[PDB]
């Protein structure tokens, strides 16, 4: 058992990405570590993207730590080029933050990858 | 301290005497203690560098106790009939406060009965209040012997 | 006021009835 | 007991009134009795928010009345006030 | 609300717990390891009196524990007191563990209950600094493999987040809870059920109270601290639940 | 004690002379709106709308599922359902529609049976169900309380009479 | 027929013999709730047969954690051998009452001729063991009870979550706090020395100005 | 007592490079160390942000770009259990690359 | 010129029915923004607004 | 007649601040007084025309 803790397999991996590209067009999603532990800090984050492959895990292993304080999920992505990629900027970020807005028309998908995020964990 | 000199470890405790430093009642208290704790394990170099410290402090109060005695030594050397009088100590705690011993010669004797309290003295001369009685002399064995307006005549 | 002034009636027993201008201030 | 009973007469009366401190605020509406137990003291920062969570040294005083007069706006706000009650009570 | 101003210390309605008045009112309670703020919060600290000791007293967040719009929203009655004992079902952080800590004071205890790792570490480092609390990093939802170690709680407060809450809620007070208990339950709708309303998850919970034989007390939605939450008070009666 | 001194009095007194508790609004509550309310539907029953449901003839689920343009889950406590048994024999078959496992049973912690009071208390207490009667000193009671969905019985079938949702 | 059952706890093993059995019919009646809440009746009921504690923290962590888990212990086992007593392994087995259904087979195996109960009237007799305590004990056990939950709790918990003196960090923390403090009274004494040799020799805190160096002349030159 | 402090000092960079290494090489054993002791712990440390370690023109530019290495620094001091030097270095190395860029 | 346009009509009398909601009971705006945790307008002791589950 | 104490400095700019606060705050509760009374005599009309 890693230190690696919930990675999706590829379709789910892939939906996510899909919903991080949809909020990142609706200004949904928030881009690096620091400013997901911002947003955590805010209690403004619903869900927690990040990577595994950054140099090294921790920087990124610090954020799960302060999900569990503030009941906030995350997960995993295999690689942090995809996910900067799906967030849509010429840089490999390694964790982004789905944050909350009731007037978004994308909430009902949010909502039912976040059942399918709390069955995973 | 010396307990931190004598043991370092919870087993180490059970294992060694405490009779010197505790009486035997505490000492079995310490060994329950010992055998039911709640802490983590010391590692050497903390535990070498908290006995360090351990011997600083009890060289502190073996130098204090040394230096109280030194003390009573000058202040029976100073003012041998104010030793005779109210004690070593609260003698020299007068001239603390007066600052030089003529300047408390110079001083009257409602000054030196209310030398301590001068808080409470300008406070109460000012709201109106009873004055202080005792200041820094009741401290004295004299005045602690004593008990009320006794303690105040 | 005027009606208990005609209606004192004289015979009540109570019992409270047994009880430099600076300069001068702070003299009294 | 019987020491210092100006000037904690004086905090806890402003803490009384402190509804007119600033037309601004506008707290809740409520009797506050003298309690029978208290201790005064001041708010120690963390060392997290040295900027904003800290106030100052030179500004840092004894007293929460004293503290509104050193506040100024408050200051110009009660004299203008004053002046104006003063005008209509005279 | 800076770090020079001086406000005054009341006890509360509630034993335990006070409010500090000045321009502004802060929730207090009195620490018991005085000289580090556990979660950095703005702490307040007078004098008592041999020189008097600089006793030490804790802000406590409404905005960041769920317990504190109990006394600042308000409930009638709070179960804890100054010296009892109550068990913690999903203890977070020090946040709210050291503060319910602190309520109970150096004679109560506080049991606490968690089940993640790097969460639970940092309960073990608050657990170690403070002495009234005794921290558990076994499952919840298994009372019988941590029931070596707790004993006739007075007063449980839970804060899980489970959709079996009233489940594990109801082995915990079969087995651990004495008789004419408390019960101060966070209900939170969103993560029990996202689809129906709060007020009908609310009741749903009630309904499971009143048939896992807890009468409910009283009940309260803390409405302007955090959005879709509730705690509802209630007495393990255990004995003629009518 | 006198009556012409009370007179005086009076005479005397006009010539001189000339912890609480308040329970919070609902955070489900816009002004009259209530709209906490959204199918499924969650609603409450009487035996006097039970009897009145036997006399007009009409289907209990059906007949709400028709009145009410959805889904709806039927609800009644230990107190109507011990109302229903202390009715006994003439309302036997009443007792039998209401033994249904499609009626869901709500447990109580009452003390007597008063229907009434245990039903307001409810009310009072949630604020999200429909109740469906037919009684005059509880319609009154539930029409003072605001922001809440009676439905009573009349007619040929049944009637909603303050959810803003009537289609 | 509940004719024994066991009590765990961190000063160790009790068992207890059952001697007027309650109804299990009405045991949710306010007068057997009520009796189970008292003292002096559930005496009529419960009898220590055997207290054995635990040797030493080591071994109460040990057996705390093989019954976390649902497994048997050897202290418990050798305890079960002396008490429990032999009966026919295929009909009337000797009854215990336990409160973990994880623990029972777990026994079952380990005794063929007994029969492990875990019901809501088994619950109840350890809840109102759990309430009395001590009381039941009749002074036979020493070790503060709740000093034993502290410990086993503080142990079973860093044992769980793997505690590490490299993770801890107040060593560093105190380290700061204990130098900044001896500097400022190094500096302190040093200037007392300073002053204390300066009504001798003041042209000595005029010519080495070194604190320590200072110190240092003055234990030379008395 | 001056010999005391001694041995506590050369104890605390002892330890300092036994706990967190890679901010004892990043800035220092005793700066760093202040820094625990300004925060609280090693997990506060690595909870707050770069912007909360900056507060805790390319002087302030120097300044949040060191404060974000220190934050990494922190991360992988508190959740590696044996840190690694390499990185440690590494990272002091691209800092005095951006000190060498002023 | 309410009384021209319709929306405008329902617009400054729907936020004027709205400023009143925050009056009938607490409502929720945001959150906790700076580093204040208390309240601006001040806590009471007796007031408790709390609803009793009643027998 | 009050006791005739001597003050100097901080002490009279204490009393003169705060019966400055005294007065701004005892013509604002007699603003919210009248204010109050004026919706109390409102109110009763409103009832009485409602009554009858
Ligand atoms: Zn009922």
């Amino acid at each position: 058992n890693p230190k690696a803790f919930p990675l999706a397999d590829a379709a789910l991996t892939q939906q996510i990405l899909d919903v991080v590209q949809q909020a990142a067009n609706l200004r949904q999603l928030k881009k690096g570590a620091n400013e997901a532990t911002k947003t955590l800090n805010r209690g403004i984050s619903e869900f927690i993207i990040m990577a595994a492959d950054c140099e090294p895990i921790e920087i990124l292993l610090h954020l799960p730590l302060l999900c569990e304080d503030k009941n906030v999920p995350y997960v995993f992505v295999p690689s942090r080029v995809a996910l900067g990629r799906a967030c849509g900027v010429s840089r490999p970020v390694i964790a982004a933050s789905i944050t909350t807005n009731d007037a978004s028309a994308i909430k009902t998908q949010i909502y039912a990858v976040k059942d399918k995020i709390e069955t995973l964990l | 301290a010396r307990i931190i000199l004598t043991m370092g470890i919870r087993s180490k405790a059970s294992e060694t005497d405490l009779s010197e430093i505790l009486p035997e009642e505490i000492e079995e208290r310490v060994k329950t203690a010992a055998e039911v704790s709640m802490g983590t394990e010391i590692t050497q170099t903390d535990l070498d560098n908290i006995n360090a410290l351990a011997e600083q402090i009890v060289e502190f109060a073996a130098y204090r106790e040394q230096l109280s005695n030194y003390l009573s030594a000058r202040m029976k050397a100073i003012a041998p009939n104010l030793t005779q009088l109210v004690g070593e100590l609260v003698g020299a705690r007068l001239i603390a406060h007066s600052g030089s011993l003529i300047s408390l010669a110079k001083s009257p004797a409602s000054t030196i009965q209310i030398l301590g309290a001068e808080k409470a003295l300008f406070r109460a001369l000012k709201t109106k209040h009873d004055t202080p009685k005792y200041g820094l002399l009741y401290h004295a064995s004299l005045v602690g012997q004593a008990t009320g307006k006794n303690k105040g005549k | 006021l005027r009606e208990k002034a005609k209606e004192r009636n004289p015979d009540e027993y109570y019992h409270a009835m047994h009880s430099s201008m600076d300069q001068v201030k702070l003299l009294k | 007991d019987d020491n210092m009973r100006r000037e904690v007469q004086r905090d806890l009366l402003l803490i009384k009134h402190r509804a007119a401190l600033d037309p601004k605020r506008h707290y809740k509406k409520q009797r506050w009795e003298v309690p029978e137990r208290f201790a005064i003291g001041t708010i120690i920062e963390d060392k997290s928010e040295f900027y904003s969570s800290r106030m100052n040294r030179k500004e840092r005083k004894s007293t929460i009345l004293e503290t509104l007069m050193g506040d100024e706006a408050s200051n110009k706000y009660f004299k203008r006030k004053y002046n104006e009650i003063q005008e209509k009570s005279t | 609300a800076r770090g020079g101003a001086k406000v005054v210390i009341e006890p509360h309605r509630h034993a335990g717990v006070y409010i500090a008045r000045g321009k502004e009112d802060l929730l207090v309670t009195k620490n018991m390891a005085p000289g580090e703020s556990v979660y950095g919060e703005k702490r307040i600290s007078v004098e008592e009196p041999v020189p008097p000791t600089k006793v030490e007293y804790r802000v406590w967040n409404p905005f960041r524990s769920k317990l504190a719009a109990g006394i600042m929203g308000g409930l009638d009655e709070l179960f804890i007191a100054p010296g009892k004992k109550v068990l913690y079902l999903g203890a977070a952080s020090g946040t709210s563990v050291s503060h319910v800590s602190d309520v109970v004071g150096p004679e109560g205890v506080v049991y606490a209950v968690e089940f993640s790792h790097r969460p639970g570490r940092e309960l073990i480092s608050m657990a170690k600094k403070r002495p009234n609390i005794i921290p558990i990093i076994e499952d919840a939802r298994h009372p019988q493999k941590y029931r070596m170690l707790i004993g006739m709680v007075d007063c449980v407060f839970a804060d899980v987040a489970q959709p079996d809450q009233a489940r594990i809620i109801a082995l915990n007070s079969h087995m651990f809870l004495k008789d004419q208990g408390g019960v101060v339950i966070s209900i939170k709708a969103n993560c029990i059920d996202s689809t129906v309303d709060a007020e009908t998850v609310f009741a749903r919970e009630v309904q499971k109270l009143r048939e896992e034989r807890i009468k409910p007390l009283e009940q309260l939605t803390l409405e302007p601290y955090e959005r879709d939450h509730c705690i509802v008070v209630g007495r393990y009666m255990r004995s003629g639940l009518k | 004690a006198k009556k012409t001194r009370k007179f005086g009095l009076v005479k005397r007194t006009l010539n001189t002379k000339k912890t609480r508790n308040i329970p919070q609004v609902s955070s489900a509550l816009f002004f009259q709106y209530n709209q906490a309310i959204k199918p499924p539907y969650q609603v409450l029953i009487d035996t006097n709308f039970i009897n009145f449901s036997i006399q007009k003839k009409v289907d209990i689920v059906r007949g709400m599922m028709d009145c009410l343009l959805a889904k709806c889950n039927p609800l009644i406590t230990d107190c109507v359902m011990a109302e229903l048994e202390k009715l006994g024999p003439k309302y036997r078959i009443a007792l039998k529609l209401a033994r249904d496992p499609r009626i869901k049973r709500l447990s109580c912690s009452h003390k007597g049976t008063y229907a009434d009071d245990c039903l307001v208390h409810r009310v009072l207490q949630h604020k999200c169900y429909i109740v469906a009667t037919n009684d005059a000193g509880l319609k009154q009671r539930i029409r003072k309380i605001p922001g809440i969905p009676l439905m009573s019985v009349g007619g040929h079938a049944y009637v909603i009479e303050k959810l803003p949702d009537v289609f | 027929p509940i004719e024994y059952l066991l009590f765990e706890e961190p000063t160790g093993y009790a068992v207890f013999k059952v001697k007027l059995q309650q109804d299990d019919i009405g045991s949710r009646l306010k007068e057997v709730q009520e009796q189970i809440n008292d003292f002096g009746a559930f005496t009529k009921l419960i009898e220590l047969v055997s207290f054995a504690p635990f040797k030493g923290a080591a071994e109460a962590l040990e057996n705390a954690n093989d019954i976390s888990e649902g497994l048997v212990s050897e202290s418990l086992k050798a305890i079960l051998d002396l008490n429990l007593p032999k009966a026919s392994s295929k009909k009337k087995n000797i009854t215990l009452a336990i409160s973990d259904k994880n623990l029972g087979p777990s026994i079952k195996e380990e005794f063929p001729y007994v029969d492990c109960i875990s019901n809501e009237l088994a619950q109840d007799l350890i809840r109102g063991v759990r309430l009395h305590g001590e009381k039941l004990f009749k002074g036979l056990q020493s070790g503060d009870l709740e000093r034993a939950q502290l410990g086993l709790g503080h142990a079973y918990s860093r044992a769980k979550v793997k505690f590490s003196v490299q993770k801890n960090d107040n060593h560093i923390i105190q380290a700061i706090a204990l130098l900044d403090q001896l500097d400022k009274d190094i500096n302190t004494f040093a200037m007392r020395v300073k002053e204390w040799y300066g009504w001798h020799f003041p042209e000595l805190a005029k010519l080495v100005p070194d604190n320590y160096t200072f110190a240092k002349l003055v234990l030379f030159i008395k | 007592l001056a010999d005391y402090r001694r041995q506590l000092y050369d104890y605390l960079c002892e330890k300092m490079h036994t706990v967190a290494p890679n901010l004892s090489e990043l800035i220092g054993e005793v700066i760093g160390a202040r820094l625990i002791s300004h925060a609280g712990s090693l997990t506060n440390l690595s909870k707050q942000a770069a912007s909360t370690v900056q507060i805790l023109k390319n002087k302030g530019r120097i300044s949040r770009y060191l404060a974000n290495k220190c934050s990494m620094a922190s991360r992988i001091d508190n959740y590696s259990e044996e840190p690694s030097n390499v990185f440690g270095s590494v990272l002091k190395k691209q800092v005095e690359q951006r000190l060498e860029f002023y | 010129k309410d009384n021209r346009n319709s929306r405008v009509k329902k617009r400054k009398k729907y936020q004027k029915a709205q400023k009143k909601l925050k009056s009938v009971r607490a409502v929720y705006s945001g959150g906790q923004s700076g580093v204040y945790e208390g309240e601006k307008t001040g806590i009471k002791k007796g007031l408790t607004r709390s609803v009793k589950f009643k027998n | 007649a009050k006791r005739a104490v001597v003050l100097g400095g901080d002490e009279k700019k204490a009393r003169s601040f705060i019966q400055k606060v005294l007065t701004i705050s005892k013509a604002k509760d007699s603003k919210r007084k009248e204010q109050k009374a004026s919706q109390r005599k409102e109110r009763l009309k409103k009832l009485a025309k409602m009554e009858e």
